[PDB]
């Protein structure tokens, strides 16, 4: 249908991975999706791979598990042959190089011999790239084949495992066993060969180095060896700084979560500037830990660049000095220098290898423990209606037996009832028949199919139709009858989508009663012979249970001639059921029918009784720091190329009398240039890392100001999760990732340019081969960077359903084995694992594709460089050819970094633009103009007047308020009342200028507020919200976050508020640590705290929103009693629902529509027979 | 993505390089 092209591709195609080239070029043109993705190979599929492991595990287990990993041994054994060949081919370049340098020096030689070496060099290097990436393919395949197998085995085991063994581990730990431990065996499969390969590679590297120079070459090996423990110590110190940074980050995010949630109250109080300073105080504590991390990193990039110099200097300095007769030739100097770069890789990768093999041995032990658990005995219950003979059941393999001496038989097509007190083993009885408990003695058998309904209902996250169907073919007539009979139609109609929706696990939440009603229906629809109902009756009402019991479970219901054993706490439905079974602490006390069992008077009777974005980042770091870093960078790369060119002159000088003439003079200058290089490496490393902290500080302070200057409309239209993700994800990218990447990218780019400059400086004919190879490099990079990111994205989104599915399986183990649908859920899991590998297999081949193309362009640069030297022998000297070829031989490595760090850059720079997202968005009015600033005239009277005022909720919508004209004198207590969805709430938003006046004017004390600054208005008037939220921190801070006025003022305010009793003589008097939106304090306390805030400011115009909405009628009286005496001469404009508060005022205004319908005195409007009289009647109190 | 290592690793040392 859509097979993998690998199997139907030629030999040459498979060697060079040409068969994926089709999928790469396609991936640039259009986006790659899950459908545009090949079928797996037959030998990679779960149903082929998994059964071979579980077979060998069953075989090996019998004899009594690295012995079981001789399943993937045969395929992986081929790996050793390719890798062994690669290690010997690796030490061909330096051996051939020595001959080529001798050739150029030996003038009187046959010329053709040159061309032979340069040919033999290219061929040798090109067989190396092919054999290498064959070795890596069969390693990455064998690792992929282990992941598929391990996941498979773990899943099968999780079904057959016993309750005792499952209670040992957590649901998390078993899901982590499939997610972490199995994932590590993909990785282990790769680098496990380096345990034998790297030491063999080191041993050879040392020996070739020894023949080339002498015992002097130890001095070089010493340095590189001493860098390994320095790398270890510094890599430990960064991890402790990373954890210190991460702990400080969560404090900032937790505070932002409160600000983003509770902006609505924060804006009304004018606490934007106060909480801006509060976040910045935490941010500076976080930027000091990054500043310590910056100095460290600088030393990290310092040691990397100056190592290949320090080694070279130390080795030559020792060699040259110890004896004057030691002559330094080009054939000695550049071959040893090349060998040192071959020797450098294994020592560095050896600490990572050994580190990872240790962690794999932790994961290997965890699997061995889980796989070698005791499974349930399947032939404990016969499966030839239900009969038991002296059965005894434990929960654990050895434990006090739960059920002891039970002997009961149930006729076919009868209703049985299990009753008793809590902890009588009535819950365990149904678990025993399903073969979950371990049998000790006795005979048990159940006839035909079995349907189960657990106490704690399990509901897998799928379509609610397909949940009740549970993998059965639909029958519309019957499906309608059971859904009706279960009384699920009243619940079905309420749900947003209706018939087909999502589950509370990950979607719309269902109540305890609804969960049972689905779970009951799921069993009913299946239509099995025997039914085991483990207390379905946990519904909202008995009236619901009456409908269900009679229509489904009872003799008049669906299951008329079907065996149905039930266990229940209810005593209501007993006289309907045929026979009742009473238990006593894990033993059947007495069996009998309702009529006869009461007559005996037994236990039963007692039971009933974009370049733009890069320039934005450039302006963020600062232009002085930017230019200084670029200057110090070019100073390093120049100082590097000159030192390597100076080495190539030191080689070329005659031997006068078995001595190299001037050598100490040259050795010094060579030493000096290295210090000049090393100093500038630490320079741009520190300069860039310092710059990253300046941008981090700027972009955070810029973003945090932009958010707070926004209107509340922004916070309604924008999702809260979108804003929280910004501060969390995108800042962390700018802080850590971007500064480290830009120095690795630039470092790589100028090492590639640097290598080309030497090749051109050596051979000017090199020019002609630069545009052809550059054009190839551009196109192979163009397709990879595009296509690769799509495949990695598809892999990361296709791995999440595998863990999501296994977590659901682990919860509903009892149900899956009751209905006996394991085979279904196996195929369900095999399908999901395959869909993950279908994404992962192209992803890994994409890497092999690029690597063969890049290394082929690498081998072309070393070919042409070495060839043009032979074409111009008689011009050049032995030193220039050494330097030219030795550089070109390192190009391949830089091209890999240049392509990677190009892709890493393009993803990370997106985050910079998204931190400046809300820069040009609509901002509210200026916080203070402080030109026409209000004086102390506002409180003198407190006049309020609306002049034909009107507002809209949305920008383009019908008017909410309209024709609002009324005058309020100073000291008057005014009431505002209406019906639901009138717009009385909107008048509070207008008074505080949350939404700017859509049409008309609003005046306070002969001074128009529409022109005046927001914060000057916001302070001068106070508000009591509906649900006053408390911000986490001090209670002293919660009352006054500025802390301007005295502490006695805070006490005398809490004294008048009558909250004196609370936090009176607690050790936390004033500085009590509140948290979680004021969870510590109760509902009533919150109203008194916000009243105290108003009693501290003592403003002459107050407003109350839902003051008497779901109050305990204790703080309700305290609110009203304080309002009377404290705010006696002060104006108040109250928004209330209940009439009791509204009735006790001088003036009241009534509006149902957008217009003011009625206004006057409460006593006057009752006599006038207005809308107030109608409202008062409808309320109840007249 | 290691400390003082701009060595190219074709290996996946526990991925998340």
């Amino acid at each position: 249908p859509n097979p993998c092209p690998e199997s139907s591709a030629s030999f040459l195609s498979r060697i060079t991975f040409w068969w994926i080239t089709g999928m790469m070029v396609q991936g640039y043109r259009q986006p790659l999706e899950s459908t545009d993705l090949w079928s797996l190979n037959k030998e990679d599929t779960s149903e082929q791979v998994v059964p071979v492991l579980v077979k060998n595990w069953k075989k090996e287990c019998a004899k009594s598990f690295k012995v079981l990993y001789k399943t993937f041994g045969p395929y992986f054994l081929m790996s050793f042959l390719f890798k062994a060949v690669h290690d010997l081919m690796m030490f061909a370049g330096p051996e051939i190089l020595k001959l080529l340098i001798n050739f150029v020096n030996d003038k009187k030689a046959p010329e053709w011999q040159g061309y032979f070496y340069t040919a033999l060099l290219f061929i040798s290097a090109c067989l190396q790239t092919l054999v290498l990436h064959q070795y890596f393919h069969i390693c990455f395949v064998s690792g992929m084949r282990i992941k598929t197998a391990v996941i498979g085995a773990v899943y099968r085991k999780a079904l057959v495992i016993t309750n005792a063994a499952r209670k040992s581990s957590t649901v998390g730990e078993i899901v982590n066993l499939m997610s972490v431990d199995a994932q590590r065996f993909m990785d282990l499969a790769t680098y496990i060969n380096m345990i034998w390969s790297a030491p063999l590679q080191v041993i050879l590297a040392l020996y070739l180095l020894w023949l080339n120079l002498g015992p002097s070459v130890l001095a070089g090996v010493a340095v590189m060896v001493l860098m390994v423990p320095l790398n270890a110590v510094m890599a430990m110190k960064t991890k402790t700084y990373q954890v210190a940074h991460m702990k400080s980050k969560d404090n900032r995010i937790k505070l932002m979560n409160e600000i983003l949630n509770g902006i609505k109250v924060l804006k009304l109080y004018a606490w934007e500037l106060a909480f801006k300073d509060k976040v910045l105080a935490i941010r500076q504590e976080e930027l000091k830990v990054l500043k310590k991390s910056a100095y460290l990193a600088a030393v990290g990039t310092f040691t990397w660049v100056c190592t290949p110099f320090l080694v070279a200097l130390s080795t030559f300095a020792v060699y040259v000095t110890v004896d004057e007769n030691n002559i330094l030739d080009a054939q000695k100097a550049f071959v040893s220098l090349a060998l040192f770069n071959i020797l450098r890789f294994p020592l560095n990768i050896l600490p990572m290898v050994i580190s990872s093999i240790v962690q794999a041995s932790v994961s290997l032990k965890r699997l061995r423990v889980f796989l070698s658990h005791e499974d349930l005995d399947p032939d404990s219950i016969q499966r030839r209606s239900i009969t038991v003979k002296n059965a005894t059941f434990t929960w654990a393999r050895n434990d006090p037996p739960t059920l002891h001496g039970i002997t009961f038989s149930v006729p076919e097509g009868s209703l049985v009832a299990v009753v008793g007190q809590v902890g009588c083993g009535k819950s365990s009885l149904l678990s025993a028949l399903l073969a979950e408990m371990d049998k000790v003695e006795g005979h048990v058998t159940v006839k035909g199919s079995v349907a189960y309904v657990p106490q704690q209902a399990w509901i897998q996250n799928i379509s609610l139709r397909e949940n009740i169907l549970f993998g059965r073919q639909l029958q519309e007539r019957y499906y309608k009858a059971v859904v009706e009979a279960c009384a699920l139609l009243p619940d079905l109609e309420i749900l947003p989508s209706g018939d087909r929706t999502e589950i509370g696990e990950k979607g719309v939440n269902l109540s305890g009663g609804q969960k049972q009603r689905v779970s009951l229906a799921r069993a009913v629809y299946c239509d099995s012979d025997v039914y085991l109902l483990d207390d379905p009756l946990s519904a909202v009402d008995a009236h619901v249970g009456k409908h269900i019991f009679e229509n489904v479970i009872g003799p008049k219901g669906l299951l008329k001639n079907k065996t149905r054993l039930l266990v229940t706490h209810a005593i209501s439905y007993l006289p309907q059921m045929d026979v009742i079974i009473v238990m006593s602490g894990g033993k059947i006390s007495e069996m009998g029918s309702y009529q006869e069992l009461l007559a005996r008077d037994g236990a039963f009777a007692e039971f009933l009784r974009k370049l733009s974005v890069y320039w934005d980042y450039m302006k963020a770091i600062g232009l002085f720091i930017s230019f200084l870093s670029i200057f110090l960078f070019l100073c390093n790369h120049v100082a590097s190329l000159v030192s390597n060119y100076w080495l190539s002159l030191w080689t070329d000088d005659p031997i006068v009398n078995g001595t190299q003439e001037h050598t100490q003079v040259r050795l010094s200058v060579y030493g000096a240039l290295g210090i000049s290089q090393g100093i500038t490496v630490f320079g741009y490393s520190m300069a860039v890392s310092i710059g990253g902290i300046f941008a981090s500080r700027r972009l955070h302070l810029d973003l945090l100001h932009n958010v707070l200057r926004s209107p509340i409309s922004f916070f309604e239209r924008t999702p809260s999760g979108n804003l929280v993700n910004r501060f969390s994800k995108e800042l962390d990218t700018v802080d850590s990732m971007i500064p480290q990447v830009i120095k690795m990218f630039m470092g790589s780019l100028f090492n590639v340019i640097g290598a080309c400059i030497i090749i051109l400086l050596a051979t000017p004919m090199a020019a002609v081969i630069i545009p052809p190879l550059g054009l190839i490099y551009f196109f192979v990079q163009r397709f990879y960077v595009a296509s690769s990111r799509q495949l990695k994205r598809l892999e990361s989104v296709s791995r999440s359903p595998v863990y999501s599915h296994f977590n659901e399986t682990l919860l509903g183990v009892s149900v899956i084995r009751a209905f006996e649908e394991q085979e279904r859920f196996i195929r369900q899991s095999d399908l999901k694992v395959d869909e993950n590998q279908k994404a992962y297999y192209p992803s890994i081949v994409a890497n092999r594709w690029l690597a063969v193309r890049l290394e082929c362009v690498g081998n072309c640069i070393v070919l042409f460089a070495s060839l043009f030297a032979v074409i111009s022998r008689h011009s050049l000297s032995a030193g220039l050819v050494g330097l030219s070829v030795s550089y070109s031989l390192q190009v391949t490595t830089y091209l890999n970094w240049l392509v990677r760090m190009s892709s890493e850059m393009e993803t990370n720079i997106v985050a910079v633009e998204r931190l400046k997202e809300y820069s040009e968005t609509e901002k509210e009015a200026p916080w203070q103009i402080q030109d026409m600033a209000p004086p102390k005239d506002w409180p003198q009277v407190g006049r309020v007047e609306f002049r034909d005022y009107g507002l809209r909720y949305r920008e383009d919508l019908d008017l909410v308020l309209k024709h609002i004209n009324v005058t309020i004198d100073g000291g008057e207590k005014v009431g505002i009342v209406g019906r639901t969805g009138a717009g009385k709430s909107s008048l509070t938003l207008g008074l505080f200028r949350i939404k700017e006046s859509a049409e008309g004017e609003i005046i306070i004390d002969d001074i128009n507020i529409a022109k005046i600054g927001l914060h000057d208005l916001r302070f001068k008037i106070t508000i009591i919200p509906q649900d006053p939220v408390l911000f986490s921190g001090s209670l002293r801070m919660n009352l006054d976050p500025f802390s301007q006025y005295s502490d006695e003022e805070v006490w005398t305010s809490l004294e008048l508020a009558h909250l004196k009793g609370f936090v009176s003589a607690l050790p936390d008097k004033l500085n009590h640590e509140c948290a979680e939106g004021g969870e510590n304090l109760s509902v009533g306390q919150r109203q008194l705290v916000c009243l105290a805030r108003a009693l501290l400011r003592k403003t002459k115009i107050l407003v109350l929103d839902e003051a008497t909405a779901a109050v305990d009628l204790e703080t309700d009286d305290l609110i009203q009693s304080t309002i009377r005496t404290q705010f006696d001469d002060c104006t108040v404009l109250t928004i209330a629902h209940r009439l009791n508060t509204i009735m006790d005022y001088t003036r009241v205004i009534v509006l149902d529509k957008g217009e003011i319908q009625e206004w006057g005195s409460p006593s006057d409007l009752l006599q006038q027979r207005g809308l107030f009289y109608s409202m008062a009647k409808d309320s109840g109190l007249v | 993505x290691f400390w003082g290592n701009l060595h190219w690793y074709y290996e996946q040392f526990d991925s998340t390089c």
